[PDB]
RNA sequence: CUUGGAUAAGGUGCCUAAAUAUUCGCUCAUGAGAUCCCAUAAAAGGUGUUGGUUCAUAUGAACUAGCCCUGAAAAUGGAUGGCGCUAAAGCGGA
């Protein structure tokens, strides 16, 4: 061959196609519908064009289960796993390349588990952190009004 | 519906779906203000719905069409019809559930400056496959004699200008004060500070 | 049956500037710019500029969606060659007794049609845009409309041909009128 | 653990004779396989193709066994084919299938939905003859042959389906179907 | 900034009726935040108060409460059945109620 | 004569109490369709679209039956009960 140059070469990673998000074994598939609903799984193999198998490692609470495709919502994330894998080796997989925790990191990841964290709160936090915004209130307060 | 009021803007929706769930919130008691009724969409061919509007023309009383099936065509009006045939209009209580929508078009005074909604369970864009056709209800009533549908897109070429100006406005003020929050959080004792980004605030 | 994937590739001829941006086409040469929308059919399409092709793909598709296409490369061909070489329709108008008389006006556009049967009336027809109406420098009775849009000139082209219809007698006897003899390139 | 997905076919193993008599004192012995609802279905079905079939009624026969077989691999995906018979309107047919599951009866399932929708026939006229599995390189129709090529992808393209809850119905701003 | 709140709000629909018949012995509320049939089980055994307003002095006020309970839900959307030591009259059916937090658990 | 519970027939877009429920197919009508009695439609046709059978080296045929269409003309202005409905609120299933 000759390869390509690094012309081709970003000119190749410019491309920004209409679609991206694939179906395919590794993508991370939000669970949107049903009595699952709320938690990540895996794509492992696809039945139909309707249906499809997914899998959440032991990571996940969810197991391995047939699942309609219109109930799921694609992720960024991918992972690059093999022919007929099963749960173990995704849960070894899932594990060695930490893509769990940099979806965690990401703009949705972080939303969801601030308003899981805001849902477990006390009485007495709700009382804290209106007591916090009080007193941020009043330096707000101070700085405009040196502004002007 | 627990609010004095609800703005809704017709663009874009179904004329027998927005129809079908503005009357179950007027029966609930609740006001109802529609604007850009103009805007709203049917899910035929044009042809075919102007054959539909003409078969609704040709009945009336035989002996006096003073009496008998009145011909609204101004594109709100359409709408106040579609309404309140689906309401028991006979009855007291009927009859106080239709005085409490308001239907215009365009978008006049009062309007302009409130918060619009919509109803995504009557979009055209969630509901009808994209191979189907599908008409405009300015342009059927225009076709059968209603005369006004180029003043009022005049008219909303100026309010979405007056808009654009005061978006710019809005957006530098919100950019000025979040400047002044990020300075004011490190003017807090450490405690309130921890709390607010526990939080995410 | 839907069928997964479908692709169909279209070259870039030399003196081309091309874009699409929603579905939406603009391509520019010698003689002058086209647009062509097409925001009424299921498409994603992709337009390499480094090399020639842009190309057409549909995801899950039937039988009657997935025959349009072709119709949309055989527009995208077209156009290519409206701005490099104008298209060009020859007629020739015909009498058996009384000679029919042209005449072109308004900066080569509106001909005026004078003597068809012998009628003392006056007929018009007035040119799409981006169309010229000029005659043949070479034989008697042969009319030249053309330029960079095949809609436009097969549209006037055919408005001529509809001006000149015969009423009330056996056209397979009268065979009076004006056609279209040749389709070509400038 | 869904029983919202569930389809109610399951797959039985009936055994049976015909009550000993001084004519016929050790008589043939009859097996079939029936897709029904309960064990209670798939008894009156063998028992209708006893009669139909051999010159057998259950009145002067006797059962031997109900077995209702299970499925081995219920996570690996197979092809299935099938053959059938059944009524029309102005007459009888006999026709050839082919599916993709990961059961046996759950292609069964299909094929009722099928018949149902493609050409109005009800499950009381309709007779199944050999389900069986076939390999990937004896399928016959191109909607199946699609389904197994070396490296299948394609994207998403249908509207979100959300929990009830969250369906709510004075929306703030118009949502969008792009969701790249 | 006064008179905390402590209830959530709803609104008296009608009876419990089919079509063509009445029954007045149990009325419909909807509940501001709730819309499935499993939220509404929440509520199912809490004081409601319906407060309305006279033009003649009674007691030296001008305002009386007509109290009920909360006694089931009513179909895969979050309305409720109540019953009322008197029968709601039927010149209310938009008006306010409190379903109150009293019977705490 | 009553209080409370849970059903049948039938229904769950609004009129109207309860799903704009879930899961598979089919259908576009310039006079669509919408379930006992029940409130009309045929012979003969279709290069509309969807499945199936049988022949001939990837094309050409011949049949078969589901939805749709032609065949389809009356007298006051009118009737799937009305509005309306085409990612059905239509037809056959779960
Ligand atoms: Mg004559
Ligand atoms: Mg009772
Ligand atoms: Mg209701
Ligand atoms: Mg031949
Ligand atoms: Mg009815
Ligand atoms: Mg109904």
């Amino acid at each position: 061959r000759v390869e390509l140059t690094e012309e081709e070469k970003l000119y190749i990673s410019k491309k920004n196609l209409l679609f991206k998000r694939f179906v395919e074994p590794g993508r991370l598939c939000l669970i949107e519908y049903g009595p699952y609903a709320g938690k990540l799984c895996f794509i492992v193999d696809i039945v139909t064009i309707t249906r499809v198998i997914v899998d959440g490692a032991f990571i996940t609470g969810v197991p391995r289960m047939v699942i309609p495709l219109k109930r799921l919502k694609l992720l960024k994330e991918r992972i690059k796993i093999n022919k007929n894998c099963k749960s173990g080796f995704l849960r070894k997989t899932v594990n060695s390349t930490k893509v769990l925790e940099e979806f965690n990191n990401s703009k949705l990841g972080k939303k969801m588990i601030i308003k899981k964290k805001r849902d477990e709160a006390t009485d007495f936090e709700r009382f804290q952190v209106y007591f916090a915004k009080r007193e941020l209130k009043k330096k707000m307060t101070t700085i405009k009004n040196k502004k002007n | 519906m627990y609010k004095k009021e609800y703005v809704i803007d017709c663009k874009g929706h179904l004329l027998g779906r927005l129809a079908s769930l503005i009357a179950k919130e007027l029966l609930n008691g609740q006001r109802i203000v529609a604007v850009r009724c103009e805007d709203i969409n049917i899910s035929g061919s044009l042809y075919r719905n102007k054959l539909k509007y003409q078969e609704f023309l040709r009945l009336r009383t035989n002996t006096n069409p003073k009496k008998g099936p009145l011909h609204l065509r101004e594109p709100s009006k359409i709408l106040w019809r579609c309404v309140r045939g689906m309401l028991p209009h006979k009855t007291y209580k009927g009859q106080l559930a239709l005085k409490k929508l308001k239907v215009c078009v365009g978008m006049p005074y009062p309007y302009d400056k409130k918060k619009k909604y919509v109803l995504p369970s009557a979009l055209r864009a969630f509901r009808l496959k994209k191979h189907r056709r599908y008409c405009r209800l300015g342009t059927l009533s225009s076709r059968v004699g209603w005369n006004y549908d180029t003043l009022v897109k005049k008219n909303e070429v100026l309010r979405k200008q007056v808009s654009k100006a005061y978006y710019k406005k809005k957006v530098n003020n919100l950019n000025e004060k979040k400047e002044i929050k990020t300075e004011a959080l490190n003017l807090i004792n450490p405690e309130q500070r921890q709390v607010l980004e526990n939080f995410g605030y | 049956m839907k069928t997964i994937v479908s692709t169909q590739k279209v070259l870039i001829p030399e003196g081309v500037k091309v874009a699409i941006n929603a579905r939406k086409v603009t391509v520019s040469g010698k003689y002058g710019t086209l647009r062509r929308s097409f925001r009424h059919l299921p498409i994603d399409i992709r337009l390499n500029k480094l090399k020639k092709y842009i190309k057409v793909v549909m995801w899950f598709g039937v039988p009657d969606s997935l025959a349009c296409i072709r119709t949309v490369c055989t527009h995208l061909k077209n156009m290519f060659t409206g701005v490099t070489k104008k298209f060009l329709y020859k007629m020739r108008l015909v009498h058996a007794h009384f000679p029919i008389n042209s005449n072109i006006v308004d900066n080569n556009t509106r001909i005026e049609i004078r003597n068809y049967l012998g009628e003392k009336s006056v007929r018009f027809v007035k040119a799409l845009p981006g169309v010229v109406i000029e005659k043949s420098p070479n034989v008697k009775d042969e009319i030249y409309v053309s330029g960079a849009d095949i809609e436009n000139v097969s549209l006037t082209a055919a408005l001529i041909h509809q001006s000149v219809l015969c009423r009330n007698k056996d056209i397979r006897k009268f065979l009076d009128g004006i056609y279209v003899s040749e389709v070509t390139t400038v | 653990i869904d029983n919202s997905l569930n389809t109610n076919i399951h797959q039985y193993h009936i055994v049976g004779r015909a009550i000993p008599t001084a004519k016929d004192k050790n008589p043939n012995v009859y097996r079939m396989c029936i897709f029904a609802k309960n064990d209670t279905n798939a008894k009156s079905r063998f028992w209708y193709f006893m009669k139909k079939i051999n010159k057998l009624k259950k009145s002067n026969g006797e059962l031997l066994a109900c077995e209702q077989i299970k499925e081995r691999f219920p996570l690996r995906v197979k092809n299935y084919g099938v053959l059938l018979r059944y009524d029309s309107r102005t007459g009888t047919h006999n026709m050839y299938k082919e599916f993709r599951d990961t059961t046996k009866e759950g292609a069964i399932a299909q094929l009722y939905s099928e018949m149902a929708g493609r050409h109005r026939a009800r499950a009381s006229s309709i007779n199944i003859i050999r389900i069986s599995e076939i390999s990937s390189s004896l399928v016959r129709r191109p909607h199946i042959k699609q389904l197994l090529k070396r490296r299948l992808r394609f994207p998403a393209l249908h509207l979100p389906t959300l929990q009830k809850e969250y369906r709510k119905k004075f929306a703030s701003k118009r949502p969008s179907t792009y969701r790249m | 900034l006064q008179a905390v709140r402590l209830y959530e709000k709803g609104v008296i629909l009608g009876y419990k009726r089919s079509q063509r018949n009445q029954d007045p012995n149990f009325t419909l509320i909807s509940i501001k935040n709730v819309n499935t049939k499993k939220h509404a089980q929440f509520y199912v055994g809490k004081r409601v108060a319906y407060v309305y307003r006279t033009t003649k002095h009674h007691d030296g006020v001008k305002i009386k409460c007509i109290w009920g309970k909360v006694c089931r839900t009513h179909g895969n959307s979050g309305v409720i059945r109540a019953k009322f030591k008197t029968h709601i009259p039927p010149k209310a059916f938009g008006d306010r109620v409190r379903i109150l937090m009293y019977p705490s658990n």
